[PDB]
């Protein structure tokens, strides 16, 4: 049956196979069929735009000349040493272990861990209703609209990992699959994206962040009832400092309006002192009026 | 791991039948939830699993259209939806969970229909 | 696509060792899959790649047979287990079950 | 050693390297296994760290029986390593050392060194003292259960060296060696994890951070127990006591990162400024102000550590 | 055998030879190019390139199309520009009918900038990327380029700390080593740095520290710990004028203070405002 | 996607013509914007692609010098411009956005002029 | 090369069979778009690489063509839509449209 | 006169291995090499060769390309690249090499395959150090002169080192 | 190297063109400048590489040629271009300039 | 970016002659700067450049010895050493310093030297 | 970089001899030192020569056995050691300390031995 | 390798050139050194690489040679070394050192 000589018949020295020519030359543009699964959360870096996460890249598409009418056996897997010979698309994300399958009919599969921190350009006006979103683009750069299109598969080609856990946010299910195409000066270029919407609980930099700073909200008021409000204020002081760990030079100012608040009617209780319920009531119904906005 | 399905159900001819397969332990879109129907007088035949978190399938070639799936991640069951119902629907269904393999181990307790 | 055995009728004894075969359409792998069930109940395995075992068993349990040529062994016949068992093929797409060859 | 060799392999009998040997063939099986050369660099911010492992796996590769020599330990040259088959190790939170030992049959013993840079996902039940599952999956990405199957070896499959220290760690006897599978949508591939019962202990944090918190709770025993004619002497450095925790506020988020639930370690830091909180109202209003304190921390200090020490 | 067809240039037909130059005996040839970005933050710049130039053995009359691409794995056997970044395979091949080659660099270059650092808050922040010549002296190569559109920017682009401004300097960097005569091209990138952060993190805050001195064995202190965090990574003037202000109120003068600031504060208006 | 022209309008022969290609919903400086000439009497012909970000173009061989364009990201449009009207100029002109491939399917009202 | 229609005005009746003929001299692709221009709007799209109907084409409406010379069918035509149909070809540098039928 | 004769004395004969030294059996080839600044240098060697002559090529100052060189002779220098060749075959050769109070950043500059009494390493008499036009640093900057001598390595191996005298500014 | 400017002395008038040979025999480059020199003055930039202009010259000066014999080509002469001028040879270490020619 | 010399100078046969060509607009060791030896009655020829920061030399077999160079960084200027003056000095030495190319497009005005 | 040899000694045949050369200026665990029997009236050939630091020697054929070496890293010495000895010790002993090459440049002032 | 000259001596005074060879018989081609040691002195060199001399005392270096034939060139002499001469080499393992003449 000749277990050597099959490898032969298609590619190798014999019947001319060549991985520098387009599958179905002088023909029509060869398809893929994407699908994408998220292996590890991690590191969501604010500072660098970065998100770490390796993905299983699995695409199918059609190629003429490397089926078979031999074997019986329809879904065949190989070895991933053999791709340097194997025809291959031009996949990188434009935000920056095999397997290959040869059907009957001419379906390969194939799939690689892209290994890369994602970069995610993304906005942070308010975070209860300011999702995060990260996007990531799967245009190539080879080949136009006449030679390869890329698209997402309608059977749910995207999801998310089982067991996956994820800390300081939570990662929904639905998600956008539409086109994102480009357009150079090479041609034009198939464009591919998804967006991951992340949102939080109700605060844990509530706990993180603002319950140190309405901490120190109680501890502003006791006055009321020197030395403590210019050291209440050295401690706002120091939480504005820690407010600080890794946290970007926004131009626009961030949900920073919350230390603001609390560092504007600290001081303006020890100049009322240079100049006791209606001051510490004054904070509740402006911050009462606060979180009606945030449930959008 | 345990294997729940509902309970007994008569349905017309040319209906749809609609069975669930409850998962309790684990979550529903872990495993592949693969189903098999027992019917007496012959031997038996296989229908095709899916993966419940994408929806990916593998149909028989006689069975194409006659078997579709459907999943689902907030109940926590998997189900199944029939079409055309003939006089060859006097079967036992099964959801069956093979873990480590395309041979099956986990099995649930049955679920009985007929036409 | 066929997972074929023998006959349909064999012979019991207690006490013995049976030698039954399951065929295929054709020689496809060492992929042999019988399956544990009983008349009334929902079936489970015993032996899968013709030599490792399900744990929570009884352990009288010989599996051999490979290629064109299949063997499912039993080592002492019990009288508590009276049934008749599945023979599958699970290398290629179409998972085949057996006939039957009653016992 | 190569006169032998490559002649009956390559040439004469055509050892093809890019298929899987023993072609229409049952799963060859391994028996895979670790042995640690160090240890460490354990993270807690970012939450991984670095494990060496000396691999060796086997296999029954049927061209690899001899009938010439007689010898049975036969560590070739490391430049075939690429001439043979290798099965397809990936990894889930990821002189050529290796010495391969043959058999007549075929048994071969191939070994492989790799610095592996794992991650362990910390879900908080008691930080101090818990057992912490710190997953370790050998995994494979080109092959299904049918071309495929890799388990442990019998008889110790996981071993440490001989008594290597371990940095603010140590590791139990007994591990968990389960046998998962992975499922896609190609096929059901290869999992084989191994969960570390996993502890650590609060020797490096005793003198670092949050015993150093129990500096300001031995202070909160003091600036309680002085009577309320003294603005410089109580609130003088009572106002310490709540300046000294954002120094070490800090500590717990400079080297201690975000979390989902509320940390265990920090729930004892604001409730012990919780009680000066209220008594700082009675200034517009002795003896409470002497014991009481002292007989308010004890029947909780008592309390915590007996639920969360399991 | 339209497969037989694609190895006319190289390989066992014609003998075309990437180790040397074609157009030889001969005057330099103009490797017209053009740049693309798409994303910069954290300095780090993705940029993708674009070339032009042509040469009488690449080419052909079989197929009609000049737009005739081949795969990233034809840059092999092909002449490339030697370049590099003085301040330091997805590869798109196209081959045009009378010889011109479209070929392309995806650069994960990092550049670095020699920019003014003293009025960091307003500052233009002028940037190069020199994308010179290494390998040939001026009789093989000519730095050139297009003369409309030499960079475009993604319109999604608007990252925050500064804005990327629309004109851009464009001229010569010409290099001379003893190797030769190398040939040069620059881009400074106009970035201005824009308000509102260094306002409201920076100034507001130690503004405020003027404020509640409107104590002194704390706000010596106060001073101190914002250096903590504005010295770990126009602002040193800040850090020194209010290093006297809060000695001056440790030291007519109740409204002189916001008299002494009155000077002060178009002070700072006049002088940061180009 | 929806885009917007200017209305009806004539000119000299001999002249110039400017017109406007009004693109709302959309960034101008991304997607290409391709124009075209639709004359009765014969059939339909084109004129050459452009790039609102860069001004590269791809003219027809034997319609250069008579199109030229330009491009401004401030008014969100691009700009068609003639020279030396003929007896010609009986057509309608048209901004189609293929932005899925060298195909076209989003396209305007359309423009008449005439001389 | 041209893409040029063989017959200027062809008609039938409510819901029949129609051959439309795109002549090319070659087979280069099968990448070629079609479109119908109603008297007084703008031409709008419908087939785009003569398999994948367009978002919002009511169903009948199928192209094909294979080999040197291109050919489809419309099966259920409607009465009110019978108007100028053209040929695309995004093939080559010359970027011609049809006559129209 | 076609340029396929570059392989004629490389190639197939002539025994040009790219491995052995020039001037085999005989006497040692120095280089005097000089340095450039921009710590990402580049550094150009020049050495005399007299078994890549010629006689037949009119011109002395030609060009070859930088992927000509994987079988041109190196020296074994350890611790993007171009080479030209003059009438007699004085090789100007440089590879593009980055290296990561008054002090002195040491090199070390040595030979892998063989002792000194073959290959000698020098710098150059005039210039041997240069630095940028207009390098502006954060406030420290090198002086103008730069001292040099060797430091011979023994293990006889030869040395090129630099002192890079340097201040130190507010 | 044959290098010379075999014309010194031609006929010229207010609005003509001339043809100008640096004459050379064998092949050298594509590669000449043409240095307008007036009488007690500096050569000036006109043209380089034989075909690319510098910035400040009108497009009279417009140059010309392939292989060995190169030529300026002017279209119109004007009161301000009646002098002297040399030629330049690149690729060769011995950058030698022209014989000379004058209006 | 322009270059400026000295005035008029005369000395003895024999001697030593010293001239400069000061570069204001633009630092002296950056772009490479060649002398020439513009003599009426005679053919122009090449004599050598140098670089300013180096002090690398290229010479003409036929002038060599005569030519002697000789930089400074402190007056950025580049200069020009003269020995054994024979009866052909009678020219004028220019500075041509050339950038973007072999030909010299940056002149200097000369100075006139006899002997 | 100075060298200072020992004195004089008078030995009986069949004694040991030791000498030391300091070294003043440099490390003594850096270069090589060699020794050299320069013997008047006969011809001089090679001895064999160490580094202190490492201990590495390569001597000749016919003399193993009766060279051996002394090294010391904190007295900046070298020392000889002989065995054996016989009628022709009159020679000088000199601590040839060649830095850049196989040659030798660097020595002392002389070491007289004499049996 | 033996190195030995078989002439001893030669009458000059001081303005007059003196030069005498040697005959070797392998390739020791630029590893020739020729020494120079003096009664209540140190042993000297004259040249090192065959071409070159130590700096300091530059002075009187000239020298050259190839293959087997070594010359080094001593012309305008002076009247401080007096002793008998000889030809070396220190390329292979044979390494004597002679003396020297003038
Ligand atoms: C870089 O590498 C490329 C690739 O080899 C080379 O550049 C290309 O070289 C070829 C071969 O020479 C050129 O093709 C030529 O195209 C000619 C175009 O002819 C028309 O233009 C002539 C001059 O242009 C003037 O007139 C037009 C229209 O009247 C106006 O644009 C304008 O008035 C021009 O004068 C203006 O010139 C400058 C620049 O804009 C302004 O500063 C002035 O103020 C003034 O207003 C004209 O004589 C002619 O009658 C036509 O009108 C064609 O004749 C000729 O036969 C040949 O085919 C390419 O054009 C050239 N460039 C490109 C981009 O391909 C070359 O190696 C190198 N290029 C450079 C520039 O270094
Ligand atoms: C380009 O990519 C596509 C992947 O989308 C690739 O495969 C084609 O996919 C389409 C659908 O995705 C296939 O179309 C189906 O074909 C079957 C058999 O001919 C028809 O029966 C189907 O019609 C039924 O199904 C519809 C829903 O899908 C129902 O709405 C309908 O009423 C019918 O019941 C349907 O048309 C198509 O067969 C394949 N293959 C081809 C050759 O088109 C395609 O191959 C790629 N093209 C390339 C690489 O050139």
């Amino acid at each position: 049956m000749s277990p050597s000589d099959f490898l032969d018949k298609l590619m190798g020295r014999t019947s001319g196979y060549d991985a520098r020519i387009r599958p179905n030359f002088k023909g029509p543009p060869v398809n893929v069929s994407c699908n994408i699964f998220i292996n590890s959360f991690g590191s969501i870096a604010e500072t660098t735009m970065d998100y770490r996460v390796n993905i299983f890249l699995r695409q199918q598409w059609n190629d003429p000349r490397l089926a078979y009418n031999e074997y019986p056996d329809d879904s065949l897997d190989l070895d991933p040493s053999m791709l340097d010979s194997i025809w291959k698309p031009d996949l990188f994300f434009a935000n920056e272990n095999k397997l290959l399958r040869i059907s009957r009919n001419g379906n390969v599969l194939y799939s690689i861990r892209i290994t890369l921190t994602l970069a995610c350009p993304m906005d942070l006006k308010n975070f209860p209703m300011d999702v995060q979103t990260c996007i990531m683009q799967l245009e190539s750069f080879g080949y136009t609209m006449n030679d390869l299109i890329f698209e997402w598969q309608e059977q749910g080609a995207v999801q998310v990992a089982d067991g996956l856990t994820l800390p300081q946010f939570i990662l929904k299910e639905e998600k956008d699959l539409r086109y994102c195409t480009k357009h150079y000066n090479t041609g034009k270029f198939t464009c591919i994206e998804a967006r991951f919407h992340l949102e939080r609980q109700m605060g844990y930099y509530l706990i993180q962040m603002y319950i140190p700073s309405l901490l120190i909200v109680i501890l502003s008021w006791i006055s009321f009832w020197v030395g403590l409000g210019i050291t209440t204020v050295l401690t706002m002081t120091t939480q504005s400092s820690g407010s600080r760990a890794s946290l970007p030079k926004v131009s626009y100012v961030k949900a920073d309006i919350w230390m603001a608040v609390c560092l504007l009617f600290v001081f303006s209780a020890l100049l009322e002192y240079a100049a006791r319920i209606g001051f510490p009531m004054a904070f509740l119904i402006f911050n009462m009026f606060y979180w009606i906005i945030y449930k959008i | 791991v345990q294997l729940q399905q509902s309970g007994a159900e008569l349905m017309k001819p040319g209906a749809a039948v609609k069975i669930s397969c409850k998962a309790t332990g684990h979550t529903i879109s872990r495993y592949w939830i693969d189903w098999l129907k027992q019917r007496p007088g012959h031997g038996l035949e296989w229908i095709g699993e899916i993966l419940p978190g994408s929806g990916s399938t593998n149909y028989n070639e006689k069975f194409k259209g006659k078997a579709t799936f459907t999943a689902e991640k907030s109940s926590n069951t998997a189900y199944m939806q029939l079409s055309s119902l003939t006089s060859e629907d006097s079967a036992v269904y099964y959801c069956a969970m093979g873990v480590r393999g395309n041979y099956f181990d986990y099995w649930g307790q049955g679920t009985t229909l007929t036409v | 696509i066929v997972m074929t055995q023998s006959h349909k009728f064999m012979s019991t004894s207690v006490g013995d060792r049976v030698s039954i075969t399951c065929k295929a359409s054709q020689d496809v792998s060492t992929a042999v899959a019988w399956y544990q069930q009983k008349p009334g109940q929902s079936p489970k395995l015993l032996i899968y790649w013709a030599s490792t075992r399900h744990t929570g068993v009884p352990g009288r349990f010989t599996g051999s047979g490979s290629g064109t040529d299949y063997t499912l062994t039993i080592s002492s016949v019990q009288a508590e287990d009276l049934s008749l068992y599945y023979c599958q093929q699970h290398y290629s797409t179409p998972r085949t079950f057996g006939g039957g060859t009653k016992l």
